């Protein structure tokens, strides 16, 4: 497995410390190590990025210790509040022998869910069809990605939209006539399912890299219940 | 900013007349790296003339070596003409047997 | 007895039609790879060029110099127009490493633009010289920012150069230690000062590098012996000559010694005439 969380389910009194465990598999001389955060909503959240040739990463509450050996990259959350009950997943961006471009994909781990102890919803019926629409300000236009979250596993990248090519490159596996996207990069580009099965049932985000800083940015995620 | 090519000939076994032997051109110290290098037999080109990879020194000025077959005669002269930008004309740099 | 390695890089812009890109590798002394403008690969020149690396591990190497060259090209060519910096560009890239009895290296990466230094890699990141056009930071605040590109850099002069020139060491060893004995001729050539004679020792065909050359009379060695440089010959062996200033008639009794590695302890000992 590519990336490894061992702990499937974790629970902590609030006003203390919980460490989430991850382990990793790469190759690369190079890479980053990201990790998100799930809330109930299933809004997709970034918590901190942790750089290959970078010392332990610290922002705010989160803190990574990174031990690069063992290929062992662990988030700690200092002073846990309520809100801090969520999924957390662990990520790695891996490179190509041309570097980090923007349709790289991000690979999760299957997460962690943490108990702190004291968007748009769809249905549809077999057979008929679905249009996911996706709203995202910002980063970057130039490529999004399309993402499928199903509950037991771990979030998958579907597809992307070129649109330097303005065409969509499906991801190994996956057979033409699933999936595809209409619009422009203004927030009026959508996804269509075609032929519902009861499988196709999850979470599907849009996903791009930021400008400023290289991270992914999930829009907030849709919800699709198929019924027989 | 552009540095003149240096030019010397030489032999790689003892010069002794009517037995084959191999005759090195080797220019240095010049910039750019574009140069055109002959080896002439009586003022005439000689056709085959290998060269190797050109390199470059610590003090990043560049250096060649060309080399080709040649028999030594009483007559016969032999010379290396190299056409490089730092110079108007074309310096020709004759063999000296004796040098 | 040391054997750095040098990795070479000549790159040629004329107009913003015309470029090259070649590149040259030393052992030593001597060279075990070329790459040209013209390939889509690096060219082993011996044997052992590829030391103990396997193919998969040769073939990672040959995958990132094929990107390199690409995007080099790329990259100069818009930053050169950015700036409005006049053709022609001509760059130089010296870089490789050094291995030592302690299992430590030692690595360096050098850019040369027209001739004079500008900048070089040390550490994990990117310095000027202290002459440099002031334009050199603009391209090294982006070559900092460039994780890839920084990464990639220390991958391979940290960690992969060091175990490639060990490999070349342990695979070349027999060629590397080989030696090569020279052979000495001797000359005259009329001196600048009248009635004189310059005497000329000609010693070409060694290897290693290392030699002693001395004009002589008996056990006495000659003072005013002259060496010159060391010019290559193209069978891998060196050329050396020695001179000697001496007054005609004096010739007689003088002789060339030379001591050389692969001479067995015998020194050779050419009389003159
Ligand atoms: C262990 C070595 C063993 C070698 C054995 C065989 C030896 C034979 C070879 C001889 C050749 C000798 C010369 C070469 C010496 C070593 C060269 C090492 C090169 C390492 C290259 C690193 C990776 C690389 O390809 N870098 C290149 C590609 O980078 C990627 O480019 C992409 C676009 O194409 C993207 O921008 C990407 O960024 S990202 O945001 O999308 O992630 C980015 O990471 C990148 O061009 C690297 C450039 C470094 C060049 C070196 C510094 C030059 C500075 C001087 C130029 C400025 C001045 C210009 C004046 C006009
Ligand atoms: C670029 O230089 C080449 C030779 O280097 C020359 O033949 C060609 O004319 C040049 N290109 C232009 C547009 O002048
Ligand atoms: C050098 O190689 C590049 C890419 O292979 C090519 O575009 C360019 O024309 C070549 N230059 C020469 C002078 O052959
Ligand atoms: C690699 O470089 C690091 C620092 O850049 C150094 O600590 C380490 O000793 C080096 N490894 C080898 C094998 O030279």
């Amino acid at each position: 497995q590519k990336v490894t969380q061992a702990q499937s389910s974790v629970s902590m009194p609030v006003r203390k410390a919980v460490t989430l465990n991850c382990l990793y598999e790469t190759s690369w001389w190079s890479y980053y190590i990201f990790w998100y955060k799930q809330l109930p909503s299933k809004e997709m959240i970034f918590l901190i990025r942790q750089g290959s040739d970078e010392q332990n990463a610290k922002s705010g509450r989160y803190s990574v210790n990174f031990k690069k050996a063992a290929k062992s990259v662990a988030l700690t959350i200092s002073a846990l509040q309520l809100e801090d009950s969520a999924k957390y997943f662990c990520a790695l961006g891996e490179p190509s022998y041309w570097g980090f471009p923007r349709t790289t994909r991000v690979i999760f781990g299957k997460g962690t869910r943490v108990t702190v102890e004291p968007t748009k919803s769809v249905i549809r019926q077999t057979g008929s069809s679905a249009e996911i629409t996706c709203d995202l300000a910002e980063g970057s236009t130039g490529y999004i990605h399309w993402y499928l979250h199903q509950e037991g596993k771990a979030p998958q990248r579907l597809l992307y939209y070129d649109s330097y090519t303005s065409s969509v490159v499906l991801e190994s596996g996956i057979s033409p006539g699933k999936y595809d996207t209409y619009g422009s990069t203004r927030k009026n580009l959508r996804m269509i399912l075609r032929n519902l099965i009861e499988n196709d049932s999850g979470v599907y985000y849009c996903a791009t890299w930021d400008e400023k800083y290289y991270k992914k940015l999930f829009g907030s995620g849709t919800k699709l219940i198929i019924t027989d | 900013i552009q540095k003149t090519p240096q030019i010397q000939v030489y032999s790689r076994h003892p010069p002794e007349n009517g037995k084959p032997n191999i005759l090195n051109c080797y220019v240095t110290q010049f910039h750019p790296p574009h140069i055109e290098i002959q080896m002439l037999k009586n003022g005439k080109k000689i056709p085959k003339v290998e060269m190797s990879d050109m390199s470059f020194s610590k003090d990043w000025s560049f250096y060649i070596l060309a080399h080709t077959e040649f028999t030594p005669t009483e007559t016969d002269t032999y010379a290396c003409r190299v056409k490089h930008a730092s110079m108007a004309e074309p310096k020709t740099v004759y063999w000296d047997r004796d040098m | 007895r040391l054997f750095p390695l040098r990795c070479l890089q000549i790159s040629s812009f004329a107009n913003s039609s015309w470029t090259r890109t070649d590149g040259l590798a030393w052992l030593g002394e001597l060279q075990t790879h070329s790459w040209s403008n013209d390939s889509d690969t690096v060219r082993s020149l011996k044997p052992w060029s590829q030391g103990t690396f396997s193919d998969q591990q040769w073939e990672t190497l040959q995958h990132i110099f094929r990107v390199y060259r690409s995007s080099f090209t790329r990259d100069v060519k818009e930053f050169a127009k950015m700036l409005r910096l006049s053709y022609p560009l001509e760059l130089q890239v010296s870089a490789g490493c050094e291995v030592h009895p302690g299992n430590a290296s030692n690595n360096f990466f050098h850019v040369a633009f027209q001739g004079k230094d500008i900048l070089s890699f040390q550490g994990t990141s990117w310095e000027p010289t202290q002459e440099a056009p002031l334009w050199v930071n603009l391209a090294i605040q982006v070559l900092n920012q460039d994780k890839w590109t920084r990464e990639t850099v220390q991958w391979l002069l940290n960690g992969t150069c060091p175990q490639f020139v060990s490999g070349l060491l342990e695979s070349g060893k027999s060629e590397l230690k080989k030696q090569e004995k020279p052979v000495a001729w001797l000359s005259s050539v009329p001196s600048s000062a009248h009635g004189h004679r310059q005497l000329v020792c000609h010693v070409s065909g060694f290897y290693p590098k290392p030699v002693w050359v001395m004009w002589m009379r008996g056990d006495q060695e000659q003072q005013g012996t002259h060496r010159g440089d060391f010019l290559p010959n193209a069978d891998e062996t060196w050329y050396l000559q020695a001179t000697l200033d001496v007054e005609a008639g004096e010739e007689a009794g003088l002789a060339c010694r030379v001591k050389h590695s692969s001479l067995g302890g015998q020194d050779i000992i050419l009389y003159w005439s």
